[PDB]
Parts: structure tokens; C-alpha cells; sequence
């Protein structure tokens, strides 16, 4: 029973909650969206 | 008119200046035209902030602009942007071509002129020349006026320089002219008249963006410029020794122009610490950084590494754990290097 | 002033006034210390050359 | 076009290269006619909108939209848009013109009426090929 095991295992688990838009480019053209 | 904000950073100067425009966007829509004067480093922040009010959602009347920027648009409105555009490089090539033929003629940058560095180094003096209002003729004015070096070397650039005028005369047009041209333009520009037009993240300006700031001040309606600073004269030139003497000069500089033209000038100051509010350490370096009997933890964190991959591999677990448990995100995080080169590869 | 004083190493002043005064020998300004082994290897082949 | 080219605002291969006819052509239309006849107009205003994320991708915060709409003009019965196209045409072409510029009116006109808080009552793309009109 080691003392940091919670804490370990809800850190190796953790994800970034808006991982999903760290790679959207912000800013976009007319173009590029019809292109989308 | 002419308008002046200064205050020490920490203290919203920046903000105040999205809020005020996002306020006159939401009165008009289709008003008169509100001008962003940022440096290039700062036109998207702008951009992204000011188009974050919920109510509106982006900006019409209001464009962020850089000199560059400012100086394509009007170009486009009253002419000179189908002249060709050269590159530094082509700039380098053109140099390296005169070198071959006026080499002879050179007092001193006669051996020099062997070398391919050599013509680079030309480039960055001759812009450099453009960027502070001085024509061939004025460094021949030097020329002809360790002096001896100085006025030999003068003697060479300024074969360069008026043969490269030359070359580029009724063709070309350079890299550094697009300002001057700018400045020249302005007044037969019609969609400058009425505008606002606001300065803010520079800390000073070359000769040629005071003339265009200076026919900003004659030409647009009403212009404020925001300066990081605390209490700047504007009598005399600050000291060398204390801390804003940068944006103090410019503080200065601005100053004669404005009461020249005899126009009517408004101030503000700004004393609260609206960054530092939250977090006690932040507030006391704004205020007493350049204070020499300084007066003497949580947000402030002096870190040691073994070196600057254990360095890198610290801030990482430092990010990490600020957007783990104290609930930040990445885009709040910033990582600054007075040398990014020694960071880049291995960040 | 103590950040751009003059306690250097010789060859750090030597370098010094190579950048400053590159032009009075046939010398280009944006020169490289070479690597020992770079310079070895260069001068290893003017050798066999 | 002489101005323009003294000005320096037209290349002189620009200038030299030019149909005469479609530029009289628009102003005889309708459009042209509701253009000339206006309470205010402008031309080429750059904008900036904030679109939520969701509106372009599927899962899961504004991105910055940018762009330039052509023309604006206000009538005593609304604000319409307008748009020039170079298009190569010269009926059945008109569907696909149609879609191929959709996105990007629907695009115009969401950063008109939620900026100016406005709204807009139709738009009209013309086409120098021909001298054609399409409303959407």
C-alpha cells in the first residue's frame, strides 16, 4: 500500500479537457472553410 | 487632436484601449473608421481580442493594423503597389553586382568588398539609412564633412548607396519605401480623414514612422498614444540610467510635434495594479523594480537547473501541474528568452 | 558598464577586434571559429591535395 | 482606367489588357440601378468574425473568420450585398455558381448581421463574363 497510488493513477489517466482544439488554427479564410 | 496615455504595464492601458474601441463599435457600426496602430508582433492579439465580445462578435469598423499593413492598404487606395517588389536578398544581389563595378573607387571597403558577409552588412546600413530619413545625398553631406575612417567609409556607402538609387530609380521599389511612401499618400487619402487612430505596444519609432505618426496627427481627427511608462517629462529627455528611457524619449519626442502643430493634447494616468490584484508579489515590482532603496511567497518562483534541458523538462512538470490541479490552460502559459535560439531545438 | 567591459580572455579581445576591424585584412565579417577537429580535417586534406 | 493607370493603381500590362464592355454592362442592370439609387454605400470593408468551434468541426471557443465583402448598399427597403465574380460562363451554369460561392454569402452575411446587428435582404454576385446577375 504505497501512499501516492491515487494520486499516480489519476495523473497517467488524465487527459486535457480541450485537447481537441489545441490544433485548430484560429485564424481561417472564406476559402479554407468551403475548402473543410 | 492628440491624446496621451501613460502608465506603468500591469496598469490596463491595453485594455482600456479594446474596451474603449469595442464600446464605439458598439454605438456604430458603419462610423468612421477606427485604427489599430500595434507593432506586426501584436496585430493578431488584437485581432483576436476584439473580436471577443459576445455581443458583436468581430469588428467592422475597426482594423488592426502595422505600418506595413497600413502602408499596402492605402497604397491600394491611391496608388504605387504595381511597382515591383525587392526582397533583401535581391537587395544583397544588386549591392553585390555594383561592388563588381565601383570597387575602384572605394577608399577604404576596397579589400572588404571581396566577401560575401560584407554585402550583407552593406544591406543592414543602408536600411537602416532608409529607416532614418537620410538620402545619398545626406551621407555625402557626412562624407564630405578616428574621423578619418568614418568619413572614408561614409565615402563608400555612399557610392553604393546613390549608385543603388539609381539602379532602382523609375523600376523598383525597396523594402524600406513603402513608409516614406506611405507618408506621402496620406494626405490625398481620403479615407484617413475622421479616423481614430490608436498606437500601443511600441516602446519608440524610427524618423520614418514619426513622419507617418506626425501626418497621423495632422490628417486623422483624433489619435491616442499609449507609452509604458511613469510620469515622463515632457520638457527634457529622461536619464540614461533610470528605467523608462526609451518610451520616455519617445514620450518627449511626440511632444514638440504635438505643440508645433499647436494641437489640443488630453492626458491619463494610470495608478491601480489591475494585473496584479489577485497576487501580492506581481504588484511590488512594477512600482519599486527601479527603486534603489528597495523595500523587502506563492506566485513568485526563482528556479534553478542544472542545466537547460533539466530547465525545459521543469517548466514542462510546472505547465503540467498548473493546468492539472490550479486549473489552467496552455494558452494562458507564456515562456520568454532573451536568447531563443538556445531553447528552440530542444523546447 | 561592467556588462560590456573589456575583462575578456586575448583571444576573446583578439576576436573583438577581428569583428571590428575585419576590413583591413582579407577577412569576412561574419567569420566562424572553426572546430579543432573541422580545421584539422580542412587542413588534413590541403595536405593530400 | 486612364487615372487608375496615371495613379499607379493599375499595371501598365494591367491597363493594356482590358474589356471595355461589361464595366458599362453592370451599371445598366438592375442591381447597378439599386447601386447608383442608394441611401449609403461602401466597398471593400474588411472584417473579422468570431464563429464557435462547433460550426466548423464536428466535436467540441471562437476561431477568427476573416475576409472582404465587395459592396454594401442601403435601400429604403433594406441593406443588400454585393460581389464580383471573373468567372468563365460563356442558365445551366447558374446551379453551380450558386453553390460554389455559397458558403461563402451565407458567410458575408452572418458577419454583417451579427457585427452590425443588422440583417440583410438578399445578394446579388455579377459576373463580368457576359454581364450576368444570380440572387441569393
Amino acid at each position: 500500500s504505497f501512499a501516492f497510488d491515487e494520486k499516480a493513477r489519476e495523473q497517467l489517466s488524465w487527459t486535457y479537457p480541450h485537447q481537441e482544439v489545441t490544433q485548430i488554427r484560429t485564424k481561417q479564410s472564406v476559402s479554407e472553410i468551403k475548402r473543410k | 487632436g492628440a491624446e496621451f496615455l501613460v502608465g506603468r504595464s500591469g496598469s490596463g492601458k491595453t485594455k482600456l484601449i479594446i474596451n474603449s474601441i469595442q464600446d464605439e463599435l458598439r454605438r456604430a457600426p458603419f462610423g468612421k473608421p477606427i485604427i489599430f496602430l500595434v507593432p506586426d508582433q501584436m496585430t493578431f492579439l488584437m485581432e483576436y481580442e476584439l473580436a471577443k465580445t459576445p455581443d458583436m462578435g468581430g469588428m467592422i469598423r475597426a482594423q488592426v493594423f502595422s505600418f506595413s499593413r497600413l502602408a499596402w492598404r492605402v497604397l491600394q487606395h491611391t496608388g504605387g503597389m504595381s511597382r515591383p517588389f525587392l526582397t533583401s536578398t535581391g537587395v544583397q544581389m544588386l549591392l553585390r553586382k555594383l561592388i563588381e563595378e565601383h570597387k575602384q573607387e572605394f577608399k577604404v571597403y576596397q579589400k572588404a568588398s571581396d566577401k560575401s558577409g560584407f554585402t550583407a552588412q552593406v544591406e543592414r546600413m543602408l536600411t537602416e539609412f532608409k529607416r532614418y530619413c537620410l538620402e545619398p545625398e545626406d551621407i555625402r553631406r557626412m562624407a564630405e564633412s578616428g574621423e578619418r575612417v568614418l568619413s572614408e567609409k561614409l565615402h563608400d556607402l555612399s557610392i553604393l548607396y546613390q549608385q543603388m538609387e539609381k539602379s532602382l530609380a523609375d523600376q523598383y521599389l525597396h523594402s524600406e519605401d513603402y513608409l516614406t511612401l506611405l507618408a506621402e499618400h496620406i494626405p490625398l487619402a481620403e479615407d484617413i480623414k475622421g479616423a481614430h487612430i490608436y498606437v500601443d505596444g511600441f516602446y519608440q519609432f524610427t524618423p520614418q514612422e514619426f513622419r507617418v505618426l506626425e501626418q497621423l496627427m495632422v490628417h486623422a481627427e483624433h489619435i491616442t498614444f499609449s507609452l509604458t511608462a511613469d510620469k515622463p517629462s515632457y520638457e527634457r529627455e529622461p536619464h540614461e540610467l533610470e528605467l523608462f528611457r526609451m518610451t520616455g524619449k519617445t514620450y518627449y519626442r511626440l511632444h514638440q510635434k504635438a505643440k508645433e502643430l499647436n494641437l489640443d493634447i488630453t492626458y491619463k494616468e494610470l495608478s491601480g495594479t489591475e494585473r496584479h490584484t489577485k497576487t501580492p508579489e506581481l504588484a511590488h515590482l512594477e512600482a519599486q523594480y527601479e527603486a534603489r532603496p528597495a523595500i523587502p511567497q506563492e506566485a513568485l518562483t526563482v528556479m534553478q537547473a542544472a542545466n537547460r534541458r533539466a530547465e525545459l523538462e521543469g517548466i514542462a512538470r510546472e505547465i503540467h501541474a498548473l493546468v492539472r490541479e490550479k486549473g489552467y490552460r496552455y494558452k494562458d502559459v507564456a515562456i520568454l528568452a532573451r536568447q531563443p535560439e538556445d531553447y528552440k531545438d530542444m523546447v | 558598464l561592467l556588462n560590456r567591459a573589456s575583462i575578456s580572455t586575448l583571444h576573446s579581445f583578439c576576436l573583438q577586434v577581428l569583428k571590428k576591424y575585419y576590413y583591413l585584412i582579407d577577412l569576412d565579417p561574419g567569420f566562424r571559429i572553426a572546430d579543432q577537429t573541422e580545421g584539422e580535417l580542412i587542413g588534413d586534406e590541403v595536405l593530400d591535395e | 482606367v486612364h487615372r487608375l493607370y496615371e495613379k499607379e493603381l493599375l499595371t501598365e500590362e494591367q491597363k493594356d489588357a482590358i474589356d471595355i464592355e461589361e464595366i458599362v454592362q453592370f451599371f445598366h442592370t438592375e442591381i447597378g440601378g439599386q447601386l447608383i439609387g442608394a441611401k449609403w454605400k461602401d466597398r471593400e470593408i474588411p472584417f473579422s468574425l468570431a464563429l464557435p468551434a462547433k460550426e466548423i468541426y464536428p466535436d467540441a471557443e471562437p476561431l477568427l473568420v476573416q475576409g472582404i465583402i465587395d459592396c454594401l448598399y442601403e435601400t429604403e427597403d433594406g441593406l443588400y450585398l454585393l460581389a464580383y465574380k471573373s468567372d468563365r460562363i460563356e442558365e445551366g451554369a447558374a446551379p453551380i455558381l450558386k453553390k460554389r460561392y455559397e458558403t461563402q454569402i451565407q458567410l458575408y452575411t452572418k458577419a454583417v448581421e451579427q457585427i452590425a446587428k443588422t440583417k440583410v435582404k438578399g445578394c446579388a454576385l455579377y459576373f463580368f463574363d457576359g454581364g450576368h446577375i444570380l440572387t441569393l
